[PDB]
C-alpha cells in the first residue's frame, strides 16, 4: 500500500506540476449521442476518427460556467484529471478549449450508470455492494493520498466497464487541498453534517458519502430522504438513522461509524486511517489485493451489442453545439 | 414500506449537484 502509494504520488505530482494542454481539436472527433446533460455543459459519445475509437465528451460552456462561478473548480477538475491514474478512475484522454468551449475527451464506459441497474433492480445483496464499495474504498484511498478531496460520490457518478467494475466520473468538485476547505458543493442526499452546517470540513467528508453509498446500495434508498432539501439536511445532522431488518449486524456497525456526525470519531478520519475502513467485519471476506488488480469475480456483467452502443444510457434533446467567431473567456481559462 | 415512501417521492430520479 504504502510502497504503491510512494510511487503513484510521484507520478501523479510530476503532471500536477506541469499539466498537458490543449491535446486534440474538435474536428477530430465525430459528434454521435448526448449521454448526459445539465448544469453548464453535456457530454456526448463520440468517435474519434485518427483511431476509430469511441469517448464521452464533455463540453462545457465557459459563459455559463462563470454565471455559475465554477471557474477554479472547472480549473481543478482538468488539471488533476489530467494527473491521476487509478483502475477505478475513468481516464482524461484529450483535453483542448475553443472560442466558446472547453472540451474533456474520455474513455467511454458502454455499460452506464450504477443508478440505472440499482434503480431497476431495486437493491444489491451486501456481496454485491461490499463489491463496489471495496473499490471506493481503494479510490479514496488513492485519491486522499494525494492530498485530493472527491466531494460527489453517488450512484450517478460510477459506471459499470466491460468487467463489471465501476469507474467513477465526474471531478467537477474533486481539489488539492491540505487542511481545512469550506466549499459548499455536492448533492443533497450524500452531504455530511460538517457541509450543510458550513464549518469547515476536511476528507472526512468522502468518508461519509461512502456510508450513504453504501446503504442506498443495499437498502436500495438513502438513509435520509425527503421531497425538498431542507427536509433532508434536518434528518443528517439529527444523528439518527434506521438500516432496514435485513442488513447484517457487520453492516448495520460499518455505518454506524461511517454515517457519524462526530467527524472526530467517524471512521476513515481516525488515528487509523483508513485500516478502520479496511480492517471492518463486514470487509473481512474481501481480498483488498484481488480487488485492486481485477482478479475478483463481478457480481454483474452489463451488456452491449457492441462499440458505440448508448442503450444502457438515457436519451436527450440534441441541441447544436457552437463555437463563437470570438474567443469569449481567454483570462478566466488560460491554462487550461 | 420506507421502500414504498422512498418510490412514491420525487427524489428517485437523477440527483443534481449543488452549490450556490
Ligand atoms: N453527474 C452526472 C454525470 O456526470 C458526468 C460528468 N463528467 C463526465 C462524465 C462521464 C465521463 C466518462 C464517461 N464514459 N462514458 C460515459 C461517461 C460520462 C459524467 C450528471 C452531470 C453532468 C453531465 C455533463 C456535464 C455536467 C454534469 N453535471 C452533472
Amino acid at each position: 500500500v504504502k510502497e504503491f502509494l510512494a510511487k503513484a504520488k510521484e507520478d501523479f505530482l510530476k503532471k500536477w506540476e506541469n499539466p498537458a494542454q490543449n491535446t486534440a481539436h474538435l474536428d477530430q472527433f465525430e459528434r454521435i449521442k448526448t449521454l448526459g446533460t445539465g448544469s453548464f455543459g453535456r457530454v456526448m459519445l463520440v468517435k474519434h476518427m485518427e483511431t476509430g475509437n469511441h469517448y464521452a465528451m464533455k463540453i462545457l460552456d465557459k459563459q455559463k460556467v462563470v454565471k455559475l462561478k465554477q471557474i477554479e473548480h472547472t480549473l481543478n477538475e482538468k488539471r488533476i484529471l489530467q494527473a491521476v491514474n487509478f483502475p477505478f478512475l475513468v481516464k482524461l484522454e484529450f483535453s483542448f478549449k475553443d472560442n466558446s468551449n472547453l472540451y474533456m475527451v474520455m474513455e467511454y464506459v458502454p455499460g452506464g450508470e450504477m443508478f440505472s441497474h440499482l434503480r431497476r433492480i431495486g437493491r444489491f445483496s451486501e456481496p454485491h455492494a461490499r463489491f463496489y464499495a471495496a473499490q471506493i474504498v481503494l479510490t479514496f484511498e488513492y485519491l486522499h493520498s494525494l492530498d485530493l478531496i472527491y466531494r460527489d460520490l453517488k450512484p450517478e457518478n460510477l459506471l459499470i466497464d466491460q468487467q463489471g467494475y465501476i469507474q467513477v466520473t465526474d471531478f467537477g468538485f474533486a481539489k488539492r487541498v491540505k487542511g481545512r476547505t469550506w466549499t459548499l458543493c455536492g448533492t443533497p442526499e450524500y452531504l455530511a453534517p460538517e457541509i450543510i452546517l458550513s464549518k469547515g470540513y476536511n476528507k472526512a467528508v468522502d468518508w461519509w458519502a461512502l456510508g450513504v453509498l453504501i446503504y442506498e446500495m443495499a437498502a436500495g434508498y438513502p438513509p435520509f430522504f425527503a421531497d425538498q432539501p431542507i427536509q433532508i439536511y434536518e434528518k443528517i445532522v439529527s444523528g439518527k438513522v434506521r438500516f432496514p431488518s435485513h442488513f447484517s449486524s457487520d453492516l448495520k456497525d460499518l455505518l454506524r461509524n461511517l454515517l457519524q456526525v462526530d467527524l472526530t470519531k467517524r471512521f476513515g478520519n481516525l488515528k487509523n486511517g483508513v485500516n478502520d475502513i479496511k480492517n471492518h467485519k463486514w470487509f473481512a471476506t474481501t481480498d483488498w489485493i484481488a480487488i485492486y488488480q481485477r482478479k475478483v469475480e463481478a457480481p454483474f456483467i452489463p451488456k452491449f451489442k457492441g462499440p458505440g452502443d448508448t442503450s444502457n444510457f438515457d436519451d436527450y434533446e440534441e441541441e447544436e453545439i457552437r463555437v463563437s467567431i470570438n474567443e469569449k473567456c481567454g483570462k478566466e481559462f488560460s491554462e487550461f | 414500506t420506507t421502500y414504498a415512501d422512498f418510490i412514491a417521492s420525487g427524489r428517485t430520479g437523477r440527483r443534481n449537484a449543488i452549490h450556490d
